[PDB]
C-alpha cells in the first residue's frame, strides 16, 4: 500500500493563510523526496520545489519564492504547505507527488487538494 | 549575443561521477559571470591564472567545463600540482592552470540515509593520470602474480569503489560538486 | 526554464487506431524526459520514464521514442477508454517543468 492522502478542499478571503497537508504512509519516507504541483483550472502543471524528507530544507522553484513554505514534521509522518496572503490568481488545486531524490519521475500522486479564493 | 550555457551546466540534475568527467565545449557566446557571482554558496570560487574580479570584461576563448563529485575532504586537491587519490587516479589539471575551480555543498541532494553507492572513484592505476585526461576502464588491477582475468578475491582488486555519501557523515565526507572551467588564453569568441 | 512545446494543441482518432503524440524540447536533454496521462479530475499518473522504458503495471500499447530533442509517444490500438491529456515532464535541468499538455479526445 502507497499513498499521500491529503486535506480536503478549501475556500478563504483575499489576505488569508492556509496549511494543506500530505501525509505519507506505507513506504519507508525518507528514502524519497517529495515535490508539489499547482495545476490551474485550464493550464499546465507547475512544479513548485521539492523538499528532502530527511532534513526538511526546501527548495522553491525561483518563481514561487515568497508567500510559500514546505514546513515538514517528522514526528508524525506528513509533510506541509502554507500559503501567504492568499492572492486572486491562486485559485488551483495542489497536489503532492513522491518524486525521488535520484531519478525525479513522480509516479505515486496524491488525491488533490483544491484552494479557491472569494470575498 | 547569445548567453552561453552557465544554465545547463551549473544548475543541473545529475552530475557524472569522478572517473569519467563530463566535459562540455563552450564557444561563440557572451559569457556573463554575473550570473554566478549572485549566486552565494559557492563553498571556493578559487581562480588560477586571473583574478574573479578582473574576470567581466576579458575575452577568452577555447573555454572547457568540466564536472563531477568528489568527498568533502577531497576538495583540495583540485588545484594545480595537488598529491592524492583523486588528481593522480580520477582528474588531474597541469601546472600552467589558467582557469577557476567551483564548489558547492550538495548535502541536501546527492544523501541518502540508504548507501549512495551510485558515485564512485578510482583506486588504483598502473600509472598516474595526464593532465585532462580520464579512464573509464572498468577491468581488475593485479600484480603479476596470477592473471585472474576478471575474477575479485586474493590480490585481484575491483577498481572503481563507490562513496557512501550519507546525511550523517559530515562536513568533511559530504559529497561536494565542482565544475572546473578551464580557459585558453587567435582570435576571441567569448565575452562579457 | 526549458518550455517544451506539445503539438497539437487538439486531436480526433478513433477506437482501434493508432497515432503518435510529440513533445519537442528547446535545449537538448539527454533523453531525460518522461510521459504523463491524467484522465478528467484525478491524480496523473506515469506512463513511461526516460522516453522509452515502460512502468510495470501499465498496458502493453504505450510505447514512445526519440532521444535528444525531438521525442515522440505513439500510441496504437487506441481504446476510448484512453481519453485525457498527457503531460511530458523533463527533468536534465532546474527546475523542472512540465509541457502545456495536449487532450486526445474522440469523434
Ligand atoms: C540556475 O537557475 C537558478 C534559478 O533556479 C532556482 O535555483 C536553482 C538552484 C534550483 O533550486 C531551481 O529549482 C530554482 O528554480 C538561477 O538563479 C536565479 O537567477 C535569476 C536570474 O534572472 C534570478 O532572477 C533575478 O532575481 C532578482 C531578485 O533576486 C531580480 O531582481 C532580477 O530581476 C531577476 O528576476 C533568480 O532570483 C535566481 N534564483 C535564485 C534562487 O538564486 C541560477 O542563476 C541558474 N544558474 C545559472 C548559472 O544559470
Amino acid at each position: 500500500q502507497i499513498q499521500l492522502v491529503q486535506s480536503g478542499p478549501e475556500l478563504k478571503k483575499p489576505g488569508e493563510t492556509v496549511k494543506i497537508s500530505c501525509k505519507a504512509s506505507g513506504y519507508t519516507f525518507t528514502d524519497y523526496g517529495l515535490n508539489w504541483v499547482k495545476q490551474a483550472p485550464g493550464k499546465g502543471l507547475k512544479w513548485m520545489g521539492w523538499i528532502n524528507t530527511y532534513s526538511g530544507e526546501p527548495t522553491y522553484n525561483d518563481e514561487f519564492r515568497g508567500r510559500f513554505a514546505f514546513s515538514l514534521e517528522t514526528s508524525t509522518i506528513t509533510a506541509y504547505l502554507k500559503i501567504n496572503n492568499l492572492k486572486n490568481e491562486d485559485t488551483a488545486t495542489y497536489f503532492c507527488a513522491r518524486g525521488g531524490n535520484w531519478d525525479w519521475y513522480f509516479d505515486v500522486w496524491g488525491a488533490g487538494t483544491t484552494v479557491t479564493v472569494s470575498s | 549575443t547569445n548567453l552561453c550555457p552557465f544554465d545547463e551546466v551549473f544548475n543541473a540534475t545529475r552530475f557524472a561521477s569522478v572517473y569519467a568527467w563530463n566535459r562540455k565545449r563552450i564557444s561563440n557566446c557572451v559569457a556573463d559571470y554575473s550570473v554566478l557571482y549572485n549566486f552565494a554558496p559557492f563553498f571556493a570560487f578559487k581562480c588560477y591564472g586571473v583574478s574573479p574580479t578582473k574576470l567581466n570584461d576579458l575575452c577568452f576563448t577555447n573555454v572547457y567545463a568540466d564536472s563531477f563529485v568528489i568527498r568533502g575532504n577531497e576538495v583540495s586537491q583540485i588545484a594545480p600540482g595537488q598529491t592524492g587519490n583523486i588528481a593522480d587516479y580520477n582528474y588531474k589539471l597541469p601546472d600552467d592552470f589558467t582557469g577557476c575551480v567551483i564548489a558547492w555543498n550538495s548535502n541536501k541532494l546527492d544523501s541518502k540515509v540508504g548507501g549512495n553507492y551510485n558515485y564512485r572513484y578510482r583506486l588504483f592505476r598502473k600509472s598516474n593520470l595526464k593532465p585532462f585526461e580520464r579512464d573509464i576502464s572498468t577491468e581488475i588491477y593485479q600484480a603479476g602474480n596470477k592473471p585472474c582475468n576478471g575474477v575479485a578475491g586474493v590480490n585481484c582488486y575491483f577498481p572503481l569503489q563507490s562513496y557512501g555519501f550519507r546525511p550523517t557523515y559530515g562536513v568533511g565526507h559530504q559529497p561536494y560538486r565542482v565544475v572546473v572551467l578551464s580557459f585558453e588564453l587567435a582570435p576571441a569568441t567569448v565575452c562579457g | 526554464d526549458i518550455v517544451l512545446t506539445q503539438s497539437p494543441a487538439t486531436l480526433s482518432v478513433t477506437p482501434g487506431d493508432n497515432v503518435s503524440l510529440s513533445c519537442r524540447a528547446s535545449q537538448i536533454i539527454s533523453n531525460n524526459l518522461h510521459w504523463y496521462q491524467q484522465k478528467s479530475h484525478e491524480s496523473p499518473r506515469l506512463l513511461i520514464k526516460y522516453a522509452s522504458q515502460s512502468i510495470s503495471g501499465i498496458p502493453s500499447r504505450f510505447s514512445g521514442s526519440g532521444s535528444g530533442t525531438d521525442f515522440t509517444l505513439s500510441i496504437n490500438s487506441v481504446e476510448t477508454e484512453d481519453f485525457g491529456m498527457y503531460f511530458c515532464q523533463q527533468s536534465n535541468t532546474w527546475p523542472l517543468t512540465c509541457g502545456s499538455g495536449t487532450k486526445l479526445e474522440l469523434n
